[PDB]
């Protein structure tokens, strides 16, 4: 059937604060892009040096 | 990252481990809180858990007092704190 | 309320903001860094650069 | 004359009551000869604990098989000498027995409702039988593939919590519960607290209470271990599932992210930007003209077949987005069209998108409660989630706060620079990879 | 010839698009002076007046 | 004959009697359960995302 695909774990490629499935996101999302978008921002800032 | 921080329902054991379980019910064999049910009657007395059939009772028997009265409690009748009047009865069934 | 979903809100997330963090940044990293790596480059060359021995020659 | 607001506050009011069980007692009255009479469960498959993940469906199978004193099809029987319709669901959530009668026979159905959820007689034969009709509706269900990209983008947003696995689970456990599981799920969330019985329509609130007191008293009332199940809040997570099947002529897409859930206000407003977007399929009648934008482009550029936007709620969580079916060669276009508009509800919406979306919302509102039958589910699972029956005309209260400003920024909220979940079946290989799907998720212009 | 844009959802959109296109401007200004290492702006700065 | 649940909206719409009170087809038997193979052995599992450590404890 279609109701016995199941994703697999992805627990060891996981971020830290989405580890557990019993806690709520879009809390720490933020943080997330936030860290993401800030390495982007310093790359583009040494490339527009 | 990671889990391996455990959580305290599985790496309790021991005296920890017992306290833990019965206090997540809500009863504390061990003398951690304050007892409940004062009542000082005749027909109903304070009662008091035991593992043996003797054991201190103190009677701070009228509020913000100096001296707690200590008596013995002994398994059988209640019998009271002897200035005040309230009433005593030991249950020896707590293991 | 907590300072990464803030510093994500009001910086990050619209991206004529972010271009704004970014040339405000890349102004005070073009001032920072050349004082450090100037600092570094006569520290390296300690009395043998013009600077330090100009005051000699007047 | 009378204004809308006049009508919608001379809409009857719907009356609740709790029994001494903790069962929700609620219906209303109208002038109709008929009547909708059912019961609501708090009971679904988000409390299966994936060894028992079709509990719900397979009680839900064997409910009309027969109970303890009506023993089989005389039960049948029974309702088809009255002429009453009988109807069930279960959803991840909720748990639903329904009955469409005349309102003249409100005795013996509620009578028939009490034995359905107290009194199912599980026999083995019946089990056998029901397993295999089960395994047979799985195989019917696996044809209906937009259900089957529905089961996808639940698993792929709710993975590794209870709201990923299906209502009627997995093959195996269909082929290896046993009748002591199913008592064991039975004795645990079939309890009266959870229950509200509805009624809708030309039924005596007084009568129904008589009948609820005289055969819905005790219908459980005891956790019979002092263990409360719990409802734990759930991960969401932006993934892409992608089942590729090159034979299949169509392809379907769904792609969503979090909406808040049932007990959150601004629901109303993602409402109306759904009514903003709106629906289309193929047959219907307009042509170059219809309001809603991506309509009008898929028509004029021959994209779609059809498209659809949904927002579902579970409790403090949902899914938000839409779900199109269309052949290979549009797919990666449609995906751009459609997070466009997105953006541009993000960015730039308008007054009289937001009129427009607020009078279809209005019509959808008032035209979905016409008859007994859903005027009685919005009762159950009003009294189920939001713990209280809303008004129509707090409904309107709530639209009539709506204008663009606060739109957008609720749009901005839940949809801008936010990871979705993708879920596809086809050919689809045009369907882009999750970078440039969550890459069209803003705008580098703003 | 342009005047299929007077209506009061122009309008809207303008003010929609009032702060990005003010903030865009600011971004380019402020690359211009950052880039062109004027003299005007750079001398009213506190940090970056350190070279001068 | 009158009401199905559907319609992505959670609403009880309205649908034909073969499929609002027959939803069970009429296909005689249920043909098989293919399975699932994955390229490496995955641990999927359902409850609390497998296992949470850091070493060996
Ligand atoms: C070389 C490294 C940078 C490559 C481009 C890049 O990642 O741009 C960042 C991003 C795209 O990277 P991105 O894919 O991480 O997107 C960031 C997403 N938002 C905007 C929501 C945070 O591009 C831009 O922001 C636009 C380009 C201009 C950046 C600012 C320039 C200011 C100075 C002007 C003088
Ligand atoms: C009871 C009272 C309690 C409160 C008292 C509050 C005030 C106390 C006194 C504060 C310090 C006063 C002097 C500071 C300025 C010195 C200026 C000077 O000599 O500059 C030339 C000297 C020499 O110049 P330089 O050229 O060699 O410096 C190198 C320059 N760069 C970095 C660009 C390569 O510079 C300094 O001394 C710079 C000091 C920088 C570090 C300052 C502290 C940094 C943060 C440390 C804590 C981090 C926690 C996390
Ligand atoms: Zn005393």
């Amino acid at each position: 059937s279609h109701t016995d695909v199941k994703v697999p774990d992805f627990s060891d490629y996981r971020r830290a604060e989405v580890l557990d499935s019993t806690k709520s996101s879009k809390e720490s999302s933020e943080a997330r892009k936030g860290f993401s978008y800030l390495v982007t921002a310093t790359t583009t800032v040494g490339v527009a040096y | 990252s990671g889990g391996g921080v455990p959580t305290d329902e599985e790496q309790a054991t021991g005296l920890e481990r017992e306290i833990m379980i019965a206090a997540q019910k809500g009863l504390d064999p061990y003398n951690m809180l304050p007892p409940k049910a004062a009542s000082g009657t005749k027909e109903d007395p304070n009662l008091v858990p035991s593992i043996s059939n003797k054991r201190i009772v103190g009677c701070i028997c009228e509020e913000d007092n100096c001296t707690v009265i200590w008596f013995w409690l002994h398994k059988g009748e209640s019998q009271r704190c002897p200035n005040c009047g309230t009433h005593y009865k030991l249950v020896p069934h707590q293991m | 309320p907590t300072i990464p979903s803030r510093l994500y809100s009001l910086l990050f997330r619209r991206t004529s903001t972010f271009a704004l963090t970014i040339a405000v940044g890349a102004l005070f990293f073009e001032r920072a860094f050349d004082q450090g790596a100037d600092a570094i480059y006569e520290h390296i060359n300690e009395g043998k650069l013009w600077k330090h021995i100009k005051h000699k020659y007047e | 004359t009378a204004t809308f607001a006049q009508a919608l506050q001379s809409v009857p009011e719907t009356q609740v009551s709790i029994l001494d069980n903790g069962l929700r007692v609620a219906s209303e009255q109208s002038s109709h000869a008929t009547c909708t009479v059912g019961v609501w469960i708090d009971a679904g498959s988000r409390y299966e604990t994936e060894k028992n993940n079709g509990a719900g469906y397979f009680l839900e199978h064997l409910a009309f098989k027969g109970t303890k004193n009506r023993p089989g099809n005389a039960l049948e029987k029974e309702v088809e000498s009255i002429g009453a319709h009988l109807n069930a669901y279960s959803t991840r959530e909720h748990t639903a027995y329904l009955i469409k009668a005349l309102s003249k026979d409100l005795p013996k159905v509620v009578e028939l409702l009490a034995d359905i959820v107290q009194n199912s007689s599980l026999e083995d034969s019946q089990i056998e039988k029901e397993r295999d009709v089960i395994l047979r509706e799985m195989q019917e269900n696996d044809a209906s593939m937009q259900n089957v990209v529905f089961d996808y983008l639940h698993a792929t947003a709710f993975q590794g919590t209870p709201l990923a696995q299906a209502v009627e689970g997995p093959s195996e456990n269909v082929r290896r519960l046993s009748r002591t599981d199913l008592t064991d799920y039975l004795n645990r969330h079939y309890k009266a607290p959870r229950m509200v019985l509805a009624a809708a329509g030309g039924v005596e609130h007084q009568q129904l209470l008589d009948l609820a007191q005289k055969h819905l008293s005790s219908v459980s009332r005891v956790y019979e271990e002092d263990a409360v199940p719990g409802l734990t809040p759930c991960r969401f997570t932006g993934s892409e599932i992608r089942h590729r099947d090159d034979a299949l002529p169509l392809a379907h897409v769904a792609i969503a992210v979090e909406g808040p859930g049932w007990a959150n206000p601004d629901n109303v407003t993602l409402q109306v930007a759904n009514a903003i977007i709106g629906h289309y399929d193929c047959t219907y009648g307009g042509g170059v003209h219809l309001s809603s934008p991506l309509a009008s482009v898929a028509v004029a550029n021959k994209l779609c077949q059809s498209f659809q936007t949904f927002n579902i709620s579970y409790s403090d969580t949902g899914l938000l987005g839409a779900h199109f079916v269309c052949d290979a060669m549009s797919i990666d276009d449609m995906v751009f069209f459609l997070q466009g508009q997105w953006m541009r509800l993000c960015t730039s919406a308008t007054e009289s998108e937001v009129t427009r979306g607020k009078n279809i919302l209005r019509n959808a509102l008032v035209s979905h409660l016409d008859g007994t039958t859903p005027v009685c589910e919005d009762i159950g699972r009003s009294l189920l989630t939001y713990g209280r029956r809303i008004p129509l005309a707090e409904w309107e209260s709530r639209i009539q706060e709506v204008d663009a400003q606060m739109l957008r920024d609720i749009c901005s909220k839940y949809f801008y620079d936010q990871c979705p979940a993708v879920a596809g079946y086809g050919p689809i290989e045009q369907l882009p990879d999750y970078n440039r799907i969550r890459s069209g998720m803003f705008w580098l212009r703003f | 010839m342009l005047s299929r844009f007077l209506g009061p959802r122009y309008r809207e959109l303008a003010r929609n698009w009032i702060p990005t296109a003010g903030m865009w401007g600011t971004v380019g200004a402020v690359g211009l002076v950052w880039a062109t290492d004027w003299r005007l702006i750079l001398d009213w700065v506190p940090y970056i007046n350190g070279k001068f | 004959m009158y009401y199905k649940f559907s319609s992505f909206t959670q609403k009880l719409a309205g649908a034909w009697a073969s499929e609002a009170y027959t939803p069970q087809g009429l296909k005689p038997v249920s043909t098989e359960a293919p399975p699932i193979i994955f390229a490496t052995p995955t641990k999927l599992t359902s409850s609390v995302t497998a296992y949470d450590y850091s070493g060996k404890n």
